[PDB]
RNA sequence: GGCGCUGCUGCAGUUGAAACGCCCGUAGUUGGCCCCCCGCCGCCACGAGGAAACGGGAGCGCUCCAGGCAGGUUGGA
């Protein structure tokens, strides 16, 4: 059955992009792939984006702009400590410069740079580069 | 003054002297500006009634120099499962904000039924879907019921047509 | 711009092109990429001297056969077509 | 204890439970299957022989730590040595929960008591469980399922160490889970 | 659907409206409809085939949206509602009839096959509904004693 | 040509299946009827398969097919 | 250690070694979407409390050094 949609999402997102495409659907939609989109669109990985009712599980519309090398989730979503975070900067990412490893904390959801700007921990959902 | 369930909070008194249905009765009518200025609100067990003959009423009010829509009255409570003492009290699901607010804005325009909406996210806004047929009788009333949800629920709000 | 030295001088050799369909880099040896440029008539008819449009294609939009519709969308955008 | 005992004209016809227990201690006198007398150490026995009510028939006591003390012991008949209510005995030390395994004891019960266990290099976990033997005061009657507060004692069997502080019901016919808390 | 027991993997199904809003030619009003609700259960039709019948003659495509309750919620408040919800007492009617059939055919295995299939989804909704406190503690499907009990 | 997803067009959307649209919705409708005998009119479902009667008729005047459902001697309209 | 030839990070299972002949099914593992601003877990951070030696680490020319805790108002943080 369907456990994580948000890794159907972002494999979806990725083949659409890797084509070529200029929009995409993904469904269902959540609270967490929105903040996921969120947090990529104001890096500036995607466009717009349109999340539409139907009296059920949504469905989402995202515009692309030919940004994203890769996208993806961290199954389970293991918890890190504060000093740990690092240990993981240097195995998803491509360079300890640009990326991003998504956390979520006490404090919201958010990128790592913030994380280790606030120094705390939380656990992993995802990244993106 | 059996008009109104308030009482002695005063700003429009004309509205329940021309009111005088000899068995309803209203509270809390409201002014919210921006051009024509305007909602009357009403006790809830009664919206079915009020709602009954509400085309020809809210004519038989735009009081010229104002624009009236009726809503209800709803509460919206703060927490699910408060625990007071020893148990737990389940939040009735009716009463969260999701709940009332997609109450108000259907409501707000009541004998024409949306078709749809959408949440655009460009701040985030709404998108309202309406039947193209009934295009005019509500283009020059969209306005206020934009300004008027921005005021109740404080979203931005746009309106389209099938 | 390309990347930077510390102090603000782009440290980068060349930038490579972008597509004008995909975005995506050409980058060298990729033998399949085109650029290529249109008229912009703009004068009763008759084109003029040494001012056109120019685009770009790398290998993986025309390997598909994407770019016959891509190019005349790109076109339509710029006052070339309709 | 600044307030002093607000004024209903009921009480002292209320207290016919010192009747109530009068007569429960004339029935254990009658049970000839037994072979010893029970009694609360803390109560004379020729309070019962007077009539003019001067004097308490039962004792009990408060255990601290926000507890407080059930009607049902207050108001029992019941003798038990082990009770923390009405017995010889006092809690301190931890205070736990945990749920019904067995109540098939002669006041004594199972406690199952869950927790997880962090294996650091495959980064995961593993539920665990342990059993607890407590004692269960005839103050309380539960059944397998049901949600329990136990207090540390002192030893009182080869297994026990613990005695039942507070209950909590849970419906039968409802679907078991790990439950850790 | 068609696919806890076989490998089917098809998608049949109804789609319903995303308006919630009695109909244009709606006349009813909720008391007159569950009037004729409470009058089909009394003659004993089953809550499925009450929905066909109002679909199909009263011209109301959802009883939610003129009422604001369901059909079964509407029987229950009217104390016509079922001792047996009507999934579990069709499969173990369907059971009864495959048992029966095997009296006198001892020699069919396919019968078999199917028969071990319904008494397992019996047995796994029975058990959804007496945790979730619709039937009794003590509920238990017995195949010796299921023939008599669908008279009760 | 430039398509856009959050607005299709309805004449393409309406031969795709009713649940990979973009907004599910039913295939089905209701409409009138006239009795070929009597004045009135009559709604009726337009995949019916129960029994559909005349308001005098005791003869039932529908056929359940598998699909949309046929009459027998009525003539119809779409309300 | 080499060894991603024990693989949590991180192996392999068409043909090199390797998918049970198939269906049901308990323990176990896993489980869509939705209300925020209560309680109880987990989780993150910061504290309190308990041993030194070892291990890090501030300062110091046993002539250097492996050391040691020295020393010229001090110090062993
Ligand atoms: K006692
Ligand atoms: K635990
Ligand atoms: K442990
Ligand atoms: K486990
Ligand atoms: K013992
Ligand atoms: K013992
Ligand atoms: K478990
Ligand atoms: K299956
Ligand atoms: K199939
Ligand atoms: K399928
Ligand atoms: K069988
Ligand atoms: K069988
Ligand atoms: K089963
Ligand atoms: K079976
Ligand atoms: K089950
Ligand atoms: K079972
Ligand atoms: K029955
Ligand atoms: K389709
Ligand atoms: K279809
Ligand atoms: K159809
Ligand atoms: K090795
Ligand atoms: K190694
Ligand atoms: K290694
Ligand atoms: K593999
Ligand atoms: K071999
Ligand atoms: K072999
Ligand atoms: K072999
Ligand atoms: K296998
Ligand atoms: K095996
Ligand atoms: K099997
Ligand atoms: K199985
Ligand atoms: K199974
Ligand atoms: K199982
Ligand atoms: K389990
Ligand atoms: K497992
Ligand atoms: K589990
Ligand atoms: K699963
Ligand atoms: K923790
Ligand atoms: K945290
Ligand atoms: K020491
Ligand atoms: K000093
Ligand atoms: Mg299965
Ligand atoms: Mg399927
Ligand atoms: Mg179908
Ligand atoms: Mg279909
Ligand atoms: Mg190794």
């Amino acid at each position: 059955v369907r456990i994580n949609v948000l890794r159907d999402a972002l494999k979806s997102i990725c083949n659409a992009q890797r084509i070529g495409k200029k929009q995409v659907i993904v469904r269902p939609s959540s609270k967490v792939i929105i903040e996921f989109l969120q947090l990529m669109q104001k890096n500036g990985y995607i466009s717009d984006f349109a999340v539409v009712d139907n009296h059920r599980s949504n469905r989402i519309v995202v515009n692309l702009i030919g940004r994203l090398n890769k996208a993806g989730v961290i199954s389970p979503r293991f918890d890190i400590p504060a000093n740990d975070i690092e240990k993981w900067v240097v195995n998803l990412l491509p360079s300890r410069l640009f990326g991003h490893i998504i956390l979520t904390t006490s404090q919201g959801i958010m990128d790592h740079i913030e994380a280790q700007h606030r120094q705390i921990g939380g656990k992993v959902i995802g990244y993106f580069y | 003054r059996k008009i109104r369930k308030p009482f002695e909070s005063e700003l429009e008194k004309q509205v329940a002297g021309t009111l005088l249905l000899g068995t309803l009765y209203i509270s809390s009518v409201k002014e919210i500006a921006v051009d024509k200025k305007a909602v009357v609100y009403v006790p809830y067990p009664m919206l079915q009634s009020f709602q009954k003959n509400s085309e020809a009423l809210i004519l038989k009010l735009e009081h010229s120099g104002h624009r009236f829509i009726i809503v209800a009255n709803r509460t919206i409570m703060k927490n699910a499962y408060v625990f007071t003492g020893k148990k737990s009290i389940r939040r009735p699901r009716s009463r969260t904000m999701t709940s009332v607010y997609n109450c108000i804005l259907d409501d707000i325009c009541y004998p024409i039924h949306v078709i749809g909406k959408r949440t655009l996210y460009p701040n985030p806004r709404l998108q309202v879907v309406l039947p193209k047929a009934v295009y005019n009788e509500v283009s020059e009333r969209t306005k206020t019921y934009s300004a008027v949800y921005k005021a109740l629920t404080e979203r931005d709000t746009e309106f389209i047509f099938m | 711009i390309g990347m930077k030295n510390s102090s603000g001088v782009v440290v980068d050799a060349y930038i490579p092109r972008k597509c004008s369909a995909t975005n995506r880099l050409i980058g060298p040896k990729d033998h399949a990429a085109v650029q290529l440029s249109v008229a912009r008539v703009n004068d009763k008819g008759k084109m003029i001297e040494n001012n056109y449009v120019t685009f770009a294609f790398c290998g993986a939009i025309r390997s598909r056969g994407g770019v016959d519709s891509a190019f005349m969308l790109l076109a339509q955008e710029h006052g070339l077509m309709e | 204890r600044h307030p002093l005992r607000p004024d209903p004209d009921r009480e002292r016809r209320a207290l016919e439970r010192a009747e109530n227990l009068r007569k429960a201690a004339y029935e254990m006198a009658e049970n000839q299957h037994e072979r010893a007398y029970h009694k609360q150490s803390q109560i004379f026995q020729g309070r019962f022989l007077r009539k003019d009510n001067a004097r308490c028939l039962r004792f009990y006591k408060s255990i601290g730590m926000g507890y407080h003390t059930p009607i049902t012991a207050i108001n029992g008949t019941y003798i038990d040595k082990k009770c923390p209510f009405t017995g010889n005995v006092s809690i301190r030390g931890r205070i736990l929960r945990g749920v019904v395994h067995s109540a098939k004891m002669q006041r004594s019960i199972i406690v199952r008591r869950d927790y997880l266990h962090f294996v650091q290099k495959y980064k995961r976990y593993e539920r665990r469980h342990k059993h607890v033997a407590a004692h269960l005061s005839p103050c309380f009657r539960v059944k397998e399922g049901d949600i329990v507060t136990i207090g540390e004692c002192r030893p009182l069997s080869k297994t026990i160490r613990f005695n039942v502080i507070k209950v909590e019901p849970v419906s039968e016919a409802a679907k078991k889970r790990f439950s850790p808390f | 659907m068609g696919r806890m027991h076989s490998k089917g993997k098809g998608i049949s199904r109804s789609a319903i409206p995303y308006t919630r809003a009695p109909a244009p030619w709606n006349k009813y009003t909720p008391e007159d409809v569950c009037e004729q609700i409470c009058k089909l259960a009394k003659k004993g039709t089953p809550p499925s085939r009450i929905g066909l019948i109002l679909r199909d003659q009263f011209a109301i495509g959802q009883v939610k949206n003129v009422t604001g309750s369901k059909i079964v919620r509407i029987l229950k408040a009217k104390g016509l509602a079922p001792e047996i919800p009507e999934d579990l007492y069709c499969m173990i009617k369907k059971a009864v009839a495959i048992r029966k059939h095997l009296e006198r055919s001892r020699r069919d295995k396919d019968s078999k096959f199917r028969l071990i299939l319904v008494e397992s989804r019996i047995h796994r909704l029975a058990r959804y509904y007496r945790q979730a406190r619709r039937l009794p503690p003590t509920f238990r499907y017995k195949s010796d004693q299921a023939a008599a009990l669908l008279a009760t | 040509m430039n398509v856009d997803l959050l607005y299709p067009d309805p004449v393409e959307e309406q031969r795709k299946h009713k649940l990979k649209r973009l907004v599910q919705g039913p295939n089905s409708y209701f409409l009138e009827i006239k009795c070929a005998g009597c004045q009135d009119i009559v709604v009726v479902y337009s995949h019916a398969n129960t029994p559909v009667f005349c308001p005098g008729c005791t003869s039932q005047i529908s056929i359940p097919t598998g699909g949309k459902c046929a009459f027998t001697s009525q003539v119809e309209r779409y309300r």
